[PDB]
């Protein structure tokens, strides 16, 4: 709960997760941006953000 | 090349003497127990030692 | 009189060294909104909002 996440703020079990490279699905309302070429999926781009 | 009294005072300063090492452990053990223990506080370490 | 043989050592310390006072300064601390405080029991002081 990225909601729960904002209030506490411990960022302890989401830095374990996030250098472990463990499968995480964040929820929560987020904007995105949307991105129309082949070659940045090529290049792994959205393992950046 | 030491007299054997001036000797006897610098080998005394040498073996004992007031100063022991660092971590980031100890640092951690220094702050009070409920401040530890709390949730309306976040602390971390961000300085390798 | 000055005997060399009884007046000549061999003295051992350490290379380099650091010595750091005021241990708190190598600690991140930050705070939850006042609004979400919690005391001992996890439930909300100034329930008066």
């Amino acid at each position: 709960n990225l909601e729960e996440l904002m209030r506490s703020g411990d960022y302890a079990q989401i830095t374990n997760m996030l250098l472990n490279n463990q499968p995480v699905a964040l929820v929560g309302a987020l904007p995105f941006i949307t991105d129309s070429s082949v070659i940045s999926l090529i290049a792994k781009l959205d393992a950046t953000v | 090349i030491l007299h054997p009294i001036d000797h006897a005072f610098n080998e005394y300063f040498l073996q004992h003497q007031l100063v022991e090492p660092l971590n980031n452990d100890i640092i951690f053990n220094y702050i009070p127990e409920r401040i530890r223990n709390d949730v309306n506080y976040i602390l971390n370490m961000d300085r390798n030692l | 009189q000055f005997d060399f043989r009884a007046s000549m050592h061999m003295l051992t310390s350490n290379l380099t060294f650091t010595v750091y006072s005021d241990l708190l300064a190598f600690v991140s601390a930050d705070t939850v909104e006042p609004i979400n405080a919690v005391a001992f029991d996890n439930m909300r002081i100034m329930n008066e909002l």
